């Protein structure tokens, strides 16, 4: 999952890069100013893997606000499908990591 | 503890960017302070880097993963002691503006050892 | 058109050797086949950017890096055009900067709303939407500053007296409004402007130009405007261009369009947009079709709108090159070919 997280990052940072170009300049401090809300977060959960209550977090998209992306051109929603994606994928991975840990 | 979006402290600008698109950040109104800190590679003193790192880490009582693509080494000498306690501070190495190459991971590293 | 090469024409001829500059397709397919950054920089290097990106080392070159490299020697020639003509012509290229200094305003809005930074952020400012106020209009404490520093000495005034009214911009989103509706303004002032003063034929294309790009702003807000719903129709009626060529017909559908069935019935009624949103990217569609017009402006010989069509052809061009060069760096060879540009 090393190399599988990195190939889904770099996927992830050409689609936003596309939506970029989509768009003119770039997302820069119009993406940043929409740090108010977070559409992607770790759920908490346990789930007891050979007896031992490991702390696996589990990623949930929130589904109440999207609007981070709702900006400039129509590619941004593909490139936050994209990188929600690739937020799920390195999630998965911190969650394989903490369970490696504990 | 109560759930939280990844931060980007130590990832690159792109890779910051790219959380932020996705929705990796909330704001915080009690100190005007939000959830992913800012990806000033290049920019930023080690000193601050490893400082936000700590309070990210540490400060933070959310259960934020962290991000540490292609950090340097202001963020690598504090990876040794900092995967300690990976709840509610997770720790990973996305990729970045440098290559993600296994060899500078924490983690790998100790996985590989382990063996 | 005889009275055009009184002033223009040293302008006319270096902007004809420029386009004499502009990439060809049998060059796009030889910059393709280049496997890595530097072999991409060792390549354009015999096309007209030439030695540009001798100045930078091959480990510190980034996608990003060529960008803003490329993008600065094309700005440098455009301030160079720019100053080097008056008159009708010299608020011709004005009004070409506009469009990048209303960007420019719009992201210098956001923090001031909130005031994290200055510096930084006034120096990430692209460097052709530049005005000789920004550096003042900057170091505004609040949005009342900026309102009053931005209706006295800078050519936001008009479009802000119109659209604004003492600085009611804290309950407005910055990108999806503020900008939107100023890029309008903007936008309704130029398409007046070569309505009046420029002659034939820069008018008629450049009219039907500025109506595409209206249409293609219009189109972009319609279809960014559904997914959420708090952009009541009213404001999104006046939010769209009100000037163009699918206006009124399509522009009042486009108004009341609710979903993606409303906008695809409403644009695919005009003849040159049928199945325009229908398959694929509309960046890909989009950037073809501005091509297209902008190859026809090159094809008149004598016409203002030959800058426009020059400097839009040579920002889709840097646009292509950032896409080679990023799709040949972060691998993904399978949409090289992605590139729009036909010359």
């Amino acid at each position: 999952a090393k190399q599988k997280m990195g190939r889904v990052m770099q996927t992830a940072a050409f689609s936003l890069a596309e939506v970029s170009y989509a768009t003119g300049e770039n997302i820069g401090y119009q993406v940043q100013e929409s740090v108010s809300t977070a559409r992607f977060k770790v759920r908490a959960r346990q789930e007891n893997v050979s007896g031992v209550y490991l702390s696996q977090f589990e990623s949930y998209i929130d589904p109440e606000i999207n609007d981070f992306r709702l900006t400039g051109l129509g590619r941004g929603g593909q490139q936050v499908q994209r990188a929600k994606e690739i937020y799920s994928r390195a999630v998965e991975t911190l969650v394989e990591l903490a369970s490696l840990q504990t | 503890a109560e759930k939280r979006t990844l931060i980007a402290v130590i990832a690159d600008e792109d890779t910051t960017t790219g959380l932020l698109l996705a929705g990796i950040g909330q704001i915080t109104p009690e100190t005007q302070e939000k959830n992913f800190f800012v990806y000033q590679e290049g920019k930023t003193t080690k000193e601050e880097i490893t400082d936000k790192f700590n309070h990210f880490t540490e400060e933070r009582d959310d259960i934020a993963i962290l991000l540490i693509n292609q950090h340097i080494a202001e963020n690598i000498r504090a990876r040794v002691d900092s995967f300690t306690n990976a709840f509610p501070a997770i720790l990973e190495i996305p990729s970045k503006d440098h290559p993600y190459d296994p060899e500078k991971d924490s983690v790998l590293k100790r996985v590989r050892k382990l063996f | 058109g005889v009275y055009f090469n009184i002033d223009n024409g040293f302008i006319e001829g270096v902007v004809r050797g420029y386009r004499n500059g502009l990439l060809s397709n049998n060059q796009y397919i030889n910059l393709t086949q280049c496997d890595t950054l530097e072999d991409l920089k060792l390549q354009l290097s015999s096309t007209d950017y030439g030695n540009f990106l001798s100045s930078v080392s091959s480990e510190s070159l980034t996608t990003s890096l060529i960008q803003e490299y490329a993008s600065s020697k094309l700005y440098h020639e455009f301030n160079y055009i720019r100053d080097q003509s008056s008159g009708s012509t010299r608020k011709f290229m004005d009004y070409i900067t506009y469009g990048y200094m209303i960007d420019n305003v719009a992201l210098m809005i956001t923090g001031t709303i909130h005031d994290r930074d200055k510096g930084e952020i006034l120096q990430r400012c692209h460097p052709l939407g530049w005005f000789d106020t920004l550096p003042t209009l900057s170091v505004a404490t609040d949005l009342e500053s900026l309102y009053e520093t931005v209706l006295v000495d800078t050519p936001l005034a008009p479009y802000f007296k119109n659209c604004f009214d003492t600085a009611e911009e804290l309950d407005d989103m910055n990108i999806e409004i503020i900008r939107n509706k100023l890029y309008k303004a903007y936008l309704e002032d130029f398409y007046n402007f070569v309505t009046e003063e420029i002659p034939e034929p820069a008018k008629e294309c450049m009219q039907t130009l500025l109506g595409f790009e209206a249409d293609r702003r219009s189109i972009n807000i319609a279809l960014n405007s559904l997914q959420s719903s708090d952009i009541d129709p009213d404001l999104k009626s006046d939010l769209l261009p009100n000037i163009g060529k699918l206006y009124p017909l399509a522009t009042f559908h486009l108004a009341q369009a609710q979903d993606f069935e409303g906008v695809r019935a409403a644009l695919a009624n005009v003849y040159e947009y049928r199945g325009f949103l229908e398959t694929g990217n509309l960046e890909d569609h989009f950037y073809q079709l501005e091509m297209e017009l902008c190859r026809d402006a090159f094809t008149q010989q004598f016409a203002i709108s030959t800058v426009w069509a020059w400097m839009k052809s040579k920002e889709q061009e840097v646009r292509n090159i950032t896409w080679i060069a990023e799709c040949i760096a972060q691998n993904q060879r399978e949409r090289i070919n992605n590139y729009i540009s036909v010359y």
